[PDB]
């Protein structure tokens, strides 16, 4: 995240922190994710579509820190890696860019309740905030596109979401932006999403809810004048979604 | 103690 302030996960107790194991000893961070219920959560597809093998990837909720632990935490196997079938890639946009996690702990359960692990809600079909609405996005991505590391501490900001007729303009991301994106930015472009936050959460509060309102996808540069973030629109997803999860 | 979604403490 670019500018923000450095959070604890009691204040996103949903956010998932999804890491790859590598033959050789080390485990790296991959992306941002969002607890729907007990046992799923959701991210981006770009996120594993480079390498779709779940036994390599582990999922850890309450952090606060990207490599070193925090009390509480709790480690889970991937059960389940459902990406979206017509995931597509262009020269800038991602397409049906969310996936599922099915998790399950080295003892058989799914996450359970506590100060540093909620769940978020999920919007109602097809409604979303207002452009204008101030959500907040969190995550361990970059704080500067320069940056070649990420954070050890967890961030977070506030953008304002825009209209698509804003963001389609020519001189910001033209039709690459589509009815099932959603984007925001900053007034000032000052604060922003960026890589290593691909598949962190859009919240916003909906009819009285924090809401997961979009997923971290894709964006030109980082904080970039006419460049805002652009994020899976959820609402649009909701049937795919319930098609794939079920009980607790 | 169980998940009320969106509530932070
Ligand atoms: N919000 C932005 N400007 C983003 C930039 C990137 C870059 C890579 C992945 N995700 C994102 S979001």
């Amino acid at each position: 995240i670019i500018g923000g302030e450095f959070t604890t996960i009691e204040n996103q107790p949903w956010f998932a922190a999804i890491y790859r194991r590598h033959r050789g000893g080390s485990v790296t961070y991959v992306c941002g994710g969002s607890l729907m219920s007990p046992c799923w959560v959701i991210s981006a597809t770009h996120c594993f579509i480079d390498y779709p093998k779940k036994e390599d990837y582990i999922v850890y909720l309450g952090r606060s820190r990207l490599n070193s632990n925090t009390q509480g935490e709790m480690k889970f196997e991937v059960e389940n890696l459902i990406l979206h079938k017509d995931y597509s890639a262009d020269t800038l946009a991602h397409h049906n860019d969310i996936a599922l996690l099915k998790i399950r702990s080295k003892e058989g359960r799914c996450a359970q309740p506590s100060r540093t692990i909620q769940t978020i809600c999920l919007p109602s079909m097809y409604n979303d905030p207002q452009f204008g609405t101030s959500c907040e996005i969190t995550g361990f991505g970059k704080e500067a596109s320069t940056d070649y590391l990420y954070p050890e501490q967890l961030k977070m900001t506030v953008v304002k979401l825009i209209s698509h007729r804003e963001c389609q303009q020519p001189h910001y991301y033209g039709s690459e932006v589509t009815t099932k994106m959603l984007c925001a930015a900053d007034p000032q472009w000052k604060t922003d999403s960026c890589q290593g936050d691909s598949g962190g959460p859009l919240v916003c509060s909906l009819q009285g809810r924090m809401t997961l309102t979009g997923i971290v996808s894709w964006g030109r540069g980082c904080a970039l004048k006419d460049k805002p973030g652009v994020y899976t629109r959820v609402s649009h997803f909701l049937p795919w979604i319930r098609s794939h999860t079920k009980e607790e | 103690l169980k998940f009320q979604c969106g509530q932070k403490t």
